[PDB]
């Protein structure tokens, strides 16, 4: 998953 | 043809490498000239004809337009004052080309290449010698290869046994077209039932071509990552095939049709650009993360 | 247009025949189609085998059907299975039938078109034929009994054998 | 509004299209912003920290060597991926609001780009 | 002796019986004049086109 | 038009008894009522045949047909029920044993 | 229904079908220096060779000058791929280690 | 014996590529109907047909591009070398066995059988 | 008119000069030559 | 089904046996040009068969 | 070793045998034990028959037998 902003 | 195409693929002629783009165009300028006059030197059927039709195309102009055929010509007819202006003019335009093409390498290094991927790429530059030399020679070898086999086995597929019967100034050939390159300007004059028309169209086409970098477009310049542009590349490759062939044809039906559609999707390609670049400018802010 | 209702009726009688998930429904469905037959058959003018699809077909065919479905009690996990993925091969193979055996009679039984005009005043009437009228039962009978007498008894060794069969597979004697 | 994913099914399309192949480079949509194309780009990657820029840099680096390379990223660097996460259109709008507030009212233009 | 062009024209003949049958039926529609334009240029060509391309590949072989 | 409307109805008889061996991969007494779907199929196409040509042929055979489908019907029910009692199922994975 | 005026002849090859050549391939209308039978087609294919060779006299060292110099240069390429991969392997072999992910 | 036709070797390999997805999209049907379906789509009917119509567009496309890639290399063997036999179409099916069926198999070694199979075919026309 | 205009399409001939190696049939020529100078 | 259900298929498969009047109309107006056609071809095929029997 | 006992084998007894056990064993795989592949089969059959035997006068403008017999050999090679 794509690592939070 | 490959190099302009490439051009418009990446779209190379955007920001900041406006100027590169003109000179292009004035280099293609100058290559149709030299490549028609130098067709005409043979002096067979297809050279005095051909000639015939070029020069008279200044007729178009409803005041001067005699004036400025007559001038051309050297007289009242293509004759041998034509031919012998045509080869003063064929020998000098090549050197002028020399000079047009440097000017164009020069405001390319204003600012360098650009790339398959449209983006900023000061990150990850490399000298050209040795690296595209060596790439630049495999494509030179392979050039090579091709423009024998022309050479050696078909040396006159890319021509019309026309121009090797002498200039009968009484008797045009029941066909008369220019070399292949030509055919799609061919095409696109033929499309208009009207002198001034054909001949307006002629240098709208150019007109298009230099007001393309000019465009208020979107940031992005590969058609890697414009799936619309990068489909309305492909049918403007196709159509401009599609102008060659018809060139090539009879005027007649369903010909005519055919060419009047191809020119305007020919068109069509310019027109559109310039709206996908204002929709797409708001891309960035309509697909959020 | 009678024959487009009727056709219309079995057809749609024959695919709940195929697709019914409920074998009982399967089976009330064949008598739905058998009493179409029927009225086929009315049509072309043949009452004994109109009467005889009704009392051999639906009264003794698809009564036994009836009684070892309804005793069986199939669950339908048994029987289930989806049909969508045989739409093509059910394409191609009804379609190949369908263009070439709907149409098997068209070169050799030209349709009459029909025309703006009474054709019915050409039919001729042949009143010798109309003195003593056979019905269908007895133009049959003169037949079966004595010029084909031997196809009739086969037919019986046929049924006895189902009768011997019938037997020997089932019987549990109490 | 027709450019919204959220609305039109072929607007939808084109960002999944777009964010495949961005993916597949490692690129953010903004990565594709050259300063070299406007004077305003290059004022707001000015005006962006350090670290921000860095990263850019070094995501246009890592593209440009795997399409020299003719290759993509690995599929696991591929699943966390942010093609459409933004750091540069908020400063460029804001350098574009300040440079036709100063167009408004007369002033002279804080950059301008030369005449190749 | 006899030219072998006009003999494998005639032998090529078997193979371009469609062409030569349309021509034929042709020629029996236009026998009435109807001001001298009507013809059959184009089954004309059709046929000939079928027995010279039948023709060709064979014709050299004999030829020295 | 009659006759060609008589043979399309027995037709489309016959193609759905086709089609119900097509789509009953599961359901084995199905396949046998499709059998029979074909069966009265060649019985219409018997009596229609017999009409259009004036001959009783047909009619007579017509008639043994019915009596052959009755038979095959008793027969095939009894291989049914002894099948099932067998097995105590109908699912057609107990009846693959012999293969290859 | 296709008339020819006089001082024409039909051949359906020239265009328009009406040419002023008369028919002049008749057989043996020459007789050849080593035996062979003139006939029609024999004349017409020879006097078509003769003419082949007369419009493209250079024919045959042309050819010859193809197959060399297209095999030669087929090695070249050959040459000229692995002298480009073998310049370009230190670069598509890299290893690039950055600090970015997303 | 063989004089009905009009020919046309462009036309050759164009209605031989259809006629090669005609026969891969029957092929593929039937081979899709043959197997079973997977338990845990017993009970949905969508994905087999997804599935059904995969095989067909797969099978048509390999049987098209063999059908093709026959007639191709065949004819332009019978045009460069002028020659008609059974050695030009041996050739061509060897290349479209080989090129198609290694491609799909991912095997050189089949390949070359399919090649060879697909010669002693053609050579046995 | 229409079709006889551009007249009938020629044939392909295998002549023995077609080829990427393939000479001219130099007896050939001078056949060809003597008919030049006796009927052309 | 529901009764509405088997009503419905039963107005379609009237609308089909309808259009299969159609069809069976527009063939039996094409016997004249089907005969036609295998006349000429009969003829074709009758002159090649001649034509090769002289030699 | 390169030949008798090498090529020689491989194009002869040792890869004849190979081939032919993997082909029985697959022609054994068709009698499936399911009486719906057994019925399936007649039908294609029939199909078959209907098609090739009846249905092949138009088809002959677009078919040619080679390319026929040359997909069947073809499906052999499959998956
Ligand atoms: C102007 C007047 C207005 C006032 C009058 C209005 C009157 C009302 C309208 C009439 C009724 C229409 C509405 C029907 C009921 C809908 C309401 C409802 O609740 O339905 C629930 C229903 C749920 O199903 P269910 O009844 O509860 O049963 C559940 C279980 O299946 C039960 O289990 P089961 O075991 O009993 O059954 C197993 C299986 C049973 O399996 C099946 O039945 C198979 C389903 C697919 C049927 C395929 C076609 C069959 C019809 C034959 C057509 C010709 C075939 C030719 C093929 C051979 C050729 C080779 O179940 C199913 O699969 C159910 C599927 C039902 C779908 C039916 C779709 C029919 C096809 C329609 C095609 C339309 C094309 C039009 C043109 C046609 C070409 C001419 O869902 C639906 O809504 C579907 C029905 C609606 C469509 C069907 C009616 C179509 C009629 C179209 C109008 C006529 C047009 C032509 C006019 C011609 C004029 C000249
Ligand atoms: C000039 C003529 C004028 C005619 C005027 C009359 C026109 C009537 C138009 C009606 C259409 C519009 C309907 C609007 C909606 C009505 C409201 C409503 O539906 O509520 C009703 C409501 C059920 O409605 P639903 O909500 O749709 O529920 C349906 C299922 O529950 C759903 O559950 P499921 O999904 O599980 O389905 C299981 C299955 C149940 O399983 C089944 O198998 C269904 C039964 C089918 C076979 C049963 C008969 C075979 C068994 C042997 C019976 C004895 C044979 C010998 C005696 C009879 C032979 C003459 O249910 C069905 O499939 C029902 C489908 C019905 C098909 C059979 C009826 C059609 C017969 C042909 C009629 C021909 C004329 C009409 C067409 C004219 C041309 C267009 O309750 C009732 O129907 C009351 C029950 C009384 C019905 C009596 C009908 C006659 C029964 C005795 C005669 C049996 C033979 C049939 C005649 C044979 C002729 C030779
Ligand atoms: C008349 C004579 C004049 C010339 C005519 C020829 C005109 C050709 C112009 C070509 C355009 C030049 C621009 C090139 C840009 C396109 C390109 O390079 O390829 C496209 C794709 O090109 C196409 O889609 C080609 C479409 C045409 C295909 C049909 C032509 C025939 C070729 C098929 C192969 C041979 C088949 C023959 C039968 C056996 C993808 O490029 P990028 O977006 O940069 O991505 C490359 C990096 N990466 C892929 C790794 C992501
Ligand atoms: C991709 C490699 C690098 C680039 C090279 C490009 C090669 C791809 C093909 C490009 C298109 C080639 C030109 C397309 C049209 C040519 C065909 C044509 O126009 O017809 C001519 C015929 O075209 C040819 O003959 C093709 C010749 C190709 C050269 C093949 C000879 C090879 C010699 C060396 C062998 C190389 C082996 C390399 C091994 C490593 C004329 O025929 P003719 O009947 O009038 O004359 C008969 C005589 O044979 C021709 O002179
Ligand atoms: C010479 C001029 C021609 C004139 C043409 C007349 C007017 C038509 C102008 C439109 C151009 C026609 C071609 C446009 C379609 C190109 C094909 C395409 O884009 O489809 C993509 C599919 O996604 C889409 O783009 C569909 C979007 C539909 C349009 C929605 C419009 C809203 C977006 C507006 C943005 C405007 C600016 C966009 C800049 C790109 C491709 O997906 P993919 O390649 O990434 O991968 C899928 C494929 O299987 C594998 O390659
Ligand atoms: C229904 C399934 C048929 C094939 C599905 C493929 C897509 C549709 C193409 C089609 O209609 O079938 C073509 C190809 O389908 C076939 O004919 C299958 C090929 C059979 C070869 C089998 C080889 C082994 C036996 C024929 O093309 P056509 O309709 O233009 O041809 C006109 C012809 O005169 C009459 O139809
Ligand atoms: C009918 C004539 C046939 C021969 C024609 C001449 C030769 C043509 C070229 C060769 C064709 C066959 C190519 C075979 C390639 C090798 C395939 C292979 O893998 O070999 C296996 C053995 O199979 C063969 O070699 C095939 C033998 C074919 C011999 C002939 C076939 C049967 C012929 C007779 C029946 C048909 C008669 C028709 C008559 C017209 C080895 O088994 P393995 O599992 O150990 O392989 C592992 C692999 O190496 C990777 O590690
Ligand atoms: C005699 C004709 C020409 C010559 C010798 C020439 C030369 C060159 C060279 C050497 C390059 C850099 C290397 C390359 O990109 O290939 C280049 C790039 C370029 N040329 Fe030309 N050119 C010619 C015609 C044209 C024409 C007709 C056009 C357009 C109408 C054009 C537009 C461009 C553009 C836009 C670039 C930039 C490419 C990029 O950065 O991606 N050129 N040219
Ligand atoms: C074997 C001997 C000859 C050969 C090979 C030959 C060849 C040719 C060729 C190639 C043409 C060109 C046709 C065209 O324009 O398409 C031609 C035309 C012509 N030939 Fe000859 N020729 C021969 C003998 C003759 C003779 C003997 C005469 C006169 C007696 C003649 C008179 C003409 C004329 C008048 C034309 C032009 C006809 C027209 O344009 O209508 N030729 N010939
Ligand atoms: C059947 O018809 C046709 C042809 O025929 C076969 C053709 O070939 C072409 C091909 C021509 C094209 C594409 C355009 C040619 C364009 C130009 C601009 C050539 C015109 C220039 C000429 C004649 C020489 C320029 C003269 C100069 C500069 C005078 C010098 C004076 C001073 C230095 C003071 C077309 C369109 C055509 O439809
Ligand atoms: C090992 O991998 C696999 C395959 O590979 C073999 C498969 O495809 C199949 C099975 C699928 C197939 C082959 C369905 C096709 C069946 C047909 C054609 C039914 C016909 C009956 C039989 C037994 C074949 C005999 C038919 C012949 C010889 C043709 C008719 C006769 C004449 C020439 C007149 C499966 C499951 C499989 O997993």
């Amino acid at each position: 998953s794509p690592p939070p902003p | 043809y490959l190099h302009i195409f490439r051009g418009l693929y990446y779209a190379s002629y955007s920001s900041p490498r406006e100027f590169v783009w003109c000179l292009g165009v004035v280099i293609f300028l100058l290559m149709i000239v030299t490549a028609f006059i130098g067709y005409v030197l043979p002096w067979g059927q297809m050279s005095f004809w051909g000639a015939t039709v070029i020069t008279s195309l200044a007729s178009a102009i409803p005041v001067v337009g005699d004036t400025i055929v007559t001038w051309l010509w050297g007289g009242f007819s293509v004759d041998n004052a034509t031919l012998n202006r045509f080869f003063s003019l064929h020998y000098l335009l090549p050197f002028i080309l020399v000079g047009a093409s440097l000017l164009h390498l020069a405001a390319l290094h204003q600012y360098g290449s650009n790339n398959p991927l449209g983006v900023h790429s000061e990150m990850d530059k490399i000298a050209f010698y040795p690296y595209f030399y060596v790439k630049d020679l495999v494509g030179w070898v392979a050039f090579a290869i091709f423009f024998s086999i022309w050479i050696f086995y078909a040396p006159n597929v890319l021509g019309h046994p026309d121009n090797y019967i002498p200039a009968n100034p009484m008797s045009t050939p029941p066909h008369i077209v220019p070399e292949w390159y030509f055919l799609p300007i061919y095409a696109i004059l033929r499309s208009i039932p009207d002198k001034a028309g054909g001949v307006a169209a002629i240098a709208l086409v150019f007109i298009c071509l230099l007001a393309l970098p000019f465009f208020k477009s979107m940031y992005v310049r590969s058609s890697s990552f414009r799936p619309i542009y990068q489909g309305m590349f492909w049918l403007l490759l196709a159509d401009c095939l599609l102008l060659g062939w018809i060139g090539c044809q009879p005027v007649e039906a369903p010909f005519v049709t055919i060419g009047q559609i191809s020119s305007l999707v020919f068109f069509l390609f310019f027109a559109i650009t310039p709206i996908l670049g204002r929709v797409g400018r708001g891309i960035p802010n309509s697909y959020t993360d | 247009m009678i024959l487009s209702v009727l056709s219309s009726l079995a057809l749609v009688s024959g695919l709940m025949v195929v697709r019914a998930k409920n074998p009982v429904h399967s089976v009330l469905f064949f008598i739905l189609v058998f009493c179409d037959t029927s009225g086929l058959l009315l049509l072309l003018g043949l009452d004994f085998f109109a009467m005889i699809f009704l009392v051999v077909y639906i009264g003794a065919i698809a009564v036994l059907f009836l009684f070892v479905v309804m005793m069986f009690h199939i669950q339908i996990a048994e029987i289930h299975e989806e049909v969508l993925r045989y739409l093509p091969v059910s394409g191609i193979i009804g379609l190949i039938f369908w263009w070439e055996m709907f149409f098997i009679l068209d070169n050799e039984s030209i349709p009459l078109l029909p025309t703006q005009r009474n054709t019915t005043s050409l039919r001729y009437t042949v009143y010798a034929g109309k003195v003593r009228s056979w019905t269908n039962l007895e133009t049959l009978g003169n037949l079966l009994y004595t010029y084909y007498f031997v196809w009739f008894l086969v037919s019986s060794l046929i049924l006895l054998v189902a009768m011997i069969g019938a037997i020997v597979l089932t019987m549990h004697r109490t | 509004r027709l450019v919204d994913p959220r609305k039109n099914f072929l607007a939808r399309m084109h960002m999944k299209s777009v964010s495949n192949r961005l993916r597949r480079y490692g690129l953010r949509y903004d990565d594709l912003y050259d300063p070299l194309y406007d004077l305003d780009i290059k004022e707001a990657l000015n005006r962006l920290p350090r670290e921000i820029v860095d990263a850019r840099n070094q995501r246009l680096m890592r593209a440009m060597d795997l399409s020299m390379k003719h290759e993509y990223l690995p599929d696991n660097l591929q699943a966390v991926q942010t093609p459409f996460r933004s750091y540069l259109q908020d400063m460029l709008a804001l350098v574009k609001r300040e440079r036709a507030e100063r167009e408004a009212l007369g002033a002279l233009p804080l950059y301008q780009r030369t005449i190749p | 002796v006899v030219d072998p062009k006009k003999y494998l024209e005639e032998s090529c003949k078997p193979k371009c019986v469609k062409p030569l049958l349309e021509y034929q039926a042709c020629v029996k529609r236009i026998q009435g004049d109807d001001s001298g334009h009507k013809h059959c240029t184009g089954q004309y060509f059709d046929y000939w086109q079928c027995i010279d391309k039948c023709v060709a590949p064979k014709l050299f072989a004999k030829l020295k | 038009m009659d006759l060609i409307k008589y043979f399309t109805f027995s037709m489309i008889i016959f193609i759905l008894g086709i089609w119900g061996i097509l789509l009953n991969r599961r359901n084995i007494l199905i396949m046998l009522m499709s059998i029979e779907l074909m069966l009265l199929a060649v019985n219409l196409n018997f009596l229609v045949f017999s009409v259009s040509l004036d001959d009783m042929m047909g009619q007579v055979f017509a008639l043994l047909v019915l009596t052959v489908a009755a038979a095959e019907s008793a027969i095939g029910l009894a291989i049914f029920v002894i099948t099932f009692r067998v097995r105590g199922t109908i699912a057609v994975e107990f009846i693959n044993s012999i293969q290859g | 229904g296709i008339s020819i005026r006089e001082g024409l002849h039909y051949n359906p090859y020239f265009p328009g079908g009406a040419i002023a050549m008369p028919k002049m391939l008749n057989d043996e209308a020459v007789e050849y220096e080593d035996g062979t039978p003139a006939t029609e087609a024999q004349m017409g294919k020879d006097v078509v060779s003769f003419l082949s060779w007369a419009a493209e006299p250079e024919m045959e060292e042309r050819k010859l000058m193809g197959f060399k110099w297209i095999f030669l240069l087929s090695l070249a390429l050959l040459q000229a791929a692995y002298y480009r991969r073998l310049k370009w392997s230190v670069l598509k072999s890299r290893k690039l280690v950055l600090d970015v992910v997303n | 014996r063989y004089l009905e036709e009009e020919d046309g070797p462009l036309m050759k390999t164009i209605k031989g590529s259809i006629t090669g997805f005609g026969a891969g999209t029957i092929y593929g049907t039937i081979l899709a109907t043959w197997k079973d379906v997977p338990r845990v789509e017993r009970n949905v009917a969508l994905p087999g047909l997804i599935r059904t119509l995969k095989m067909m567009g797969t099978h048509g496309l390999t049987f098209a591009a063999i059908g093709g890639v026959y007639i191709g290399v065949e004819q332009l063997v019978q045009n460069f070398r002028s020659k008609r036999d059974f050695y030009n179409g041996a050739i061509g099916g060897f290349v479209a066995g080989a090129s198609v069926l290694g491609y799909r198999a991912r095997s050189i070694p089949t390949a070359i059988a399919a090649g060879a199979t697909l010669a002693v075919t053609s050579a046995l026309i | 008119a229409d079709e006889a205009e551009h007249g009938l399409e020629c044939p392909n001939y295998p002549w023995p000069h077609e080829g990427i190696l393939s000479s001219y049939d130099h007896a050939s020529i001078r056949r060809g030559h003597q008919v030049y100078q006796q009927v052309c | 089904v529901k009764v509405l259900t088997y009503f419905g298929m039963t107005l379609a498969a009237f609308a089909f046996w309808q259009s299969m009047d159609k069809v069976h109309v527009w063939i039996a107006l094409h016997q004249d040009e089907k005969q036609e056609r295998m006349e000429k071809e009969a003829e074709v095929r009758r002159v090649r068969a001649e034509l090769l029997r002289k030699a | 070793e390169a030949l008798d006992k090498g090529a020689i084998e491989i194009l002869g007894p040792y890869g004849i045998s190979y081939t032919f056990r993997r082909l029985a064993e697959r022609i054994s795989q068709l009698q499936s034990g399911f009486v719906y592949h057994y019925a399936f089969a007649m039908l294609l059959g029939l199909t078959l028959f209907v098609t090739f035997f009846c249905m092949w006068d138009s088809l002959s403008s677009w078919v040619d037998n080679r390319l026929s017999f040359i997909l069947i050999v073809s499906s052999f090679y499959t998956k």
